DNA sequence: GGCCGTACGCT
DNA sequence: AGCGTAC
DNA sequence: GGCCGTACGCTT
DNA sequence: GAGCGTAC
């Protein structure tokens, strides 16, 4: 048939626009992940790529993720993953990479066949309990596999590592933070639902970039937290020092977040070359894997090196702003959220995650208990049990007879028929009665949690505090003034 | 990257396929009837002309590749009689990215070769729906399901309104985010 | 200790490389006719459950597994080899089943591996048949973290079937494809006559049989190739002369020579016309299509002798080409120039060994099983005491011991009894054990009979080969003209 | 393309010739920038024992080395202009990496012979094992292979010119048969 | 996704 | 202006 | 293995 | 020749 131009444009564009939006370019407020990042980690999970076990070829990992969950170009997948392994990109890195994974000089990682990976220990905390019905799974694209809609995310990852993503009709820009400060902010909130931003800012000072450096003033920060939008002045950590002979140099040891060191330097070299900046006699990168970042700028003798530096902030990315735009997927729709909203949604998710865990651990402990009761019965009347089976011609017949005589469930009776003879030795019998008693206590432990809303909550608190204590680190970025 | 032309030089019976990706383009060329079907692959997303300036658009290779291939010229210089194919067929993956690429091509035509649509030289192919895209399927099935006239269902593009059509392109592909963002907020079925 | 002699370094360094390429890269094994990259791909396809019944898997996953586990080289060498095996214009008997763009006679490339999928061909299963019955020797993989086979059971003569080409160091190898029917028949004839002449063998095996088909000129090239291992065989396209209207004519080409790129060949023709090197040609057209098949059309000016123009394209273009046979293969881990019969003998002997080893593996296996069944028999008959013995026992070890004492069961027998599930105590189950035991006993005899007579083993090999011929045998594609 | 050390003093400056652009990148970060330069090599390089001068002088790879050494070739070879006093061959611990090593030696021997006699040319000794250079951490490459405190280099020594002249011609030569004989004589299988 | 280097033997 | 997922 | 194309939005 | 086919 025919197709009207106006309606095909409207419809085509929207299918695209909605897709980039809800399934590519924007993170989920609960785990702070985009589709590509989540599937990679879920891929490290299911491929058993834990920190204890050995690295695995990056090509093999990416192939799995693309064959099973992510039907998109392989380059898209690999570079997202590469970024997770970079301690200058992720405030709390999620991939543990072996091989060349790039550097601040904007040099890329080597090709995936040359590199290997596994999780970092903190990734483990993202997926912890993923298999205890804590989160809803979904069909994969071809319907072959199930994948997670979201991760347990037992630390508040959206804010920890931030997110930058350009969608259609919108985009997001969320900066990293200090894990410790975040969790404390979370804990504070759980004790006060009507907590203000101001009071949250007692715990969370501001953004904390993997790259360290300096922030200028609190106002941009302040505005960004109250609205979800604001400008943050990021400066480099630079000092002026004598090189001897009455000559000084400027030395730079930290650079702004998401700034290419190399490119910034060529920007300076270019300004000197074109004479748009007076007073510089030499420029060197002394950065070594041992001595860390160190960029040097020799100042012509008797030149005021402070003034030069000032202009260097004016004319190069030595100072750069970070435009905070905090749009995240909330209930499957794009929303601009202030800081408190960001924490509120994360908290509700940890509530549901631990609740669902505890309920799942229960179902399954009762499921196993029921079985052990079925086995104990058998141990008690083992002679009768045997008689009953031996006198049965068929397993189904034996199933029926066993259910009828000893008043068993079908499950209990199947279990008995599958029981190996060695389970009758002294120790094997003790093991069954020992598992059961331990299990009865567990059940009643679990039932307590679910019987009180506050117990549950405090459990969540403790479980955070623990993560905070193991993983929380020092603030890197200095907030001046 | 390189157009593969057909045998027949008579435009009445000639059709040109704008394919998505060079793996699909390669498959298409074997599968096609080389006698009347010319294929031009496009490598990924193409320039959004609605948002770009003239010097850029003219210089861009993909835009140029197609103008040369159609043989009409553009704007005031357009000559529908200079057309080398009476069928220009958009063949993109059955996915959102393929569908994006679609809106981008349609943006170009309606803006630079508008007479070509009104003439009904512009069609949309319809390959198998589902998760596999064009580069993943065989050349014998690309032909039998999308290119072969005996079984294929193409979609001739028509335009009843031009003022409405001008607002749409401007709204959807224009450089004003907000009118786009509002349109998404009004038709968003999450 | 800081010092290296340039002469000594160069000799050692070059030899290590040359040796490696020769025995572990560029040359095929005389037994499965595979190079290492190819052997590991098919092993991997097997290790991964990529059988014809199973659905296609993306080629990138396959390559990553092949790379990561067996083959520590560039994924391009890998995927490319795999792609060749899936092309019916490359493989006379393709071993890979590809979904997607795997490329063409003109020789476009396959799509990158993230676009394509694959799995085994039904014929490949026959290479892997019995591989898990200790028929062939496994070895350590490079990182010593895995095991790979040193060769495949290769239940058909694959070296000669698909052939091989490879540039080694100090040597090269060129071996053409053959008709499997004629191939197996050759072997059958060898097996009944350890003294058969090449000439006699050639009564079965006429000559090569290219997937691309086409024609061969004369038997002399083939005979020299088969007697000595080297020789030039002349590969002519299938072209006919036909009328086109107005009393004019055209040459139509429908089968080109093996390993020739159709497009490149066409360019050469075009070039000759442009450069005036040839005369009488007014047009050139590839009208190849999937339905039509390969059709290349050359238009001849009226009153111009086509058959003459034809001869000139044979002389002046790849339209006629030479296959320089150079039959070098790994024999006993060493490169050797073999003739036809030599080839067929190292194959056959492989098969005897493979069938013998399989039979022996089965035997040990069946005897093992029986032993266990005997132990179970005893337990079911004496079950009440057996159960009591275990209940009294405080551990497995205690239970084991007592059971062996009272019933003179073996350690493995008792172990099987302690692992028995209760459901095996139903009345029907006792009958099932008995039936299984009886079949086994018969089975054991059968197997023993084969081991007892080398002739019986040999006939078994003959019978198994013949079934493959019947199932996978097909018609000779290449015509031989004298 | 080359990554060069800051120091302009040849005596103390070393250029590593590294196999692959993966290994090259790791090496640039890993190396000590003061004294250590890196020229990566994109795979197998031209065998000059088989090539004529025209081609050799047009080879990108061959051209980059000439330029980087700045000593000139042949009679014009001026060991005095050597921009590095240590020229290091760094390849994988596999047979391909050893092949590449023989490709380099042939060249030095045939065009910068005095460079060897001066003992300027060395062979690195990375971990023998199952890992290529482009798979190792940069920090790992530095300590094992590159840090002069820990590394074990092999200075290449030329004992005898006639013996060296005959061997290069046999091993890298255009005539296959003598190479085939050499293998046949010396293969242990 | 494509284009391109190189070695290696043979014809 | 260039961050980062896509073709 | 390294080049390089395009779309998408944006800091009160 | 230059291109077959595994490698860097
Ligand atoms: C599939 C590719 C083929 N390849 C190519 C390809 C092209 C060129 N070239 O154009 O100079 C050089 C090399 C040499 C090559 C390269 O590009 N880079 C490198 O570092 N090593 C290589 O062998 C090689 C790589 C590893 O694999
Ligand atoms: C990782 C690569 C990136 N890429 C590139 C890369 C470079 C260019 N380019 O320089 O014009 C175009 C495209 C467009 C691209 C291509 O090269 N070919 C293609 O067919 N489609 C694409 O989108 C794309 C491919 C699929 O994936
Ligand atoms: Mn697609
Ligand atoms: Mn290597
Ligand atoms: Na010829």
């Amino acid at each position: 048939n025919e197709r009207n131009i106006t309606s095909e444009m409207r419809e085509s564009f929207l299918d695209y626009a909605m897709s980039v939006i809800v399934a590519r370019a924007l993170p989920d407020v609960r785990d702070g992940l985009k589709p590509v990042h989540r599937r990679i980690l879920y891929g490290l999970n299911e491929q058993g790529m834990t920190p204890d076990k050995s690295y695995k070829k990056s090509a093999r990992i990416v192939g799995d993720v693309m064959g099973k969950y992510h039907p998109h170009g392989d380059s898209s997948i690999y570079e997202a993953m590469v970024r997770m392994a970079q301690d200058f990109s992720y405030r709390y890195p999620l991939v543990d990479g072996q091989g060349n994974f790039g550097s601040m000089d904007g040099d890329g990682a080597a090709a995936m066949r040359y590199t290997e990976a596994r999780m970092t220990k903190i990734t483990l905390e993202l997926l912890r309990d993923i298999n205890k019905d804590t989160i809803d799974f979904i069909d994969n694209y071809d319907g072959n596999e199930r994948e997670p809609s979201v991760l347990p995310a037992r630390f508040p990852n959206l804010l920890a590592n931030g997110a930058s993503g350009i969608a259609v009709g919108m985009a997001t820009n969320i900066p990293p933070h200090n894990l410790t400060e975040l969790i404390n902010g979370v804990l504070s909130l759980s004790k006060n639902p009507d907590i203000s931003i101001a009071e949250l800012m007692e715990d969370i000072e501001g953004p904390d970039f993997p790259t360290a450096g300096l922030i200028l003033g609190k106002s941009g920060i302040r505005r960004a937290y109250e609205t979800g939008r604001g400008s943050i002045q990021m400066r480099s950590r630079a000092v002026i020092e004598e090189r001897g002979g009455g000559r000084q140099r400027i030395v730079v040891t930290e650079i702004p977040f998401q700034v290419n060191k190399a490119r910034m330097i060529e920007k300076i070299a270019e300004l000197v070359r074109d004479k748009k900046i007076d007073g510089i006699t030499d420029l060197r990168d002394e950065t070594s894997l041992r001595t860390g970042v160190r960029v040097v700028i020799d100042v012509r003798k008797d030149a005021n090196a402070s003034v030069i530096l000032n202009n260097l902030y004016k004319q190069t990315p030595l100072q750069t702003s970070f435009g905070v735009n905090m749009i995240a997927l909330v209930n499957g729709r794009p929303k601009l959220i202030n800081l408190k909203e960001a924490l509120v949604h994360y908290l509700e998710h940890q509530k549901t995650v631990v609740r669902r865990r505890t309920q799942y651990n229960l179902r399954k402990a009762k499921d196993r208990a029921h079985i052990l009761e079925g086995l104990r019965i058998a141990l008690d009347h083992i002679d009768e049990i045997i008689s009953t089976i031996r006198e049965s011609d068929t397993d189904k017949v034996a199933m029926e007879s066993l259910q009828q005589r000893f008043k068993l469930s079908e499950k209990q009776a199947q279990a008995i028929l599958d029981m190996r003879l060695r389970r009758l030795t002294g120790l094997e019998r003790d093991k069954i009665e020992a598992e059961y008693n331990e299990l009865l206590n567990y059940i009643s432990e679990l039932e307590t949690i679910l019987a009180d809303e506050e117990v549950l909550l405090q459990l969540v608190r403790d479980e955070l505090t623990e993560i905070r204590d193991r993983f929380g680190d020092d603030r890197r970025t200095e907030i001046q003034l | 990257g390189k157009l593969a032309d057909c045998s027949s030089k008579s435009p009445e019976e000639c059709e040109i396929f704008l394919v998505e990706g060079d793996s699909a383009g390669g498959s298409t060329k074997s599968g096609r009837d080389s006698r009347t079907q010319a294929i031009l692959p496009l490598r990924g997303k193409i320039l959004n002309v609605e948002k770009a300036r003239l010097d850029r658009i003219l210089n861009n290779n993909e835009i140029r590749q197609m103008i040369t291939a159609f043989g009409t010229g553009i704007g005031g210089d357009f000559d529908l009689a200079k057309a080398r194919y009476h069928k220009i067929v958009i063949m993109t993956d059955a996915d959102v990215d393929g569908a994006h690429i679609r809106t981008l091509l349609l943006t170009f035509f309606y803006r630079f070769m508008r007479p070509l649509i009104e003439a009904g030289y512009v069609y949309i192919a319809q390959p198998p729906t589902g998760y596999k895209g064009l580069g993943e399927m065989n050349a014998d099935q690309l032909w039998e399901t999308t290119m072969n006239p005996e079984h294929r269902a193409l979609l001739q593009v028509k335009l009843e309104d031009a003022i409405e059509a001008d607002q749409t392109f401007e709204m959807l592909m224009g450089d004003v985010v907000e009118n786009r963002r509002q349109f998404i907020e009004d038709n968003a079925v999450y």
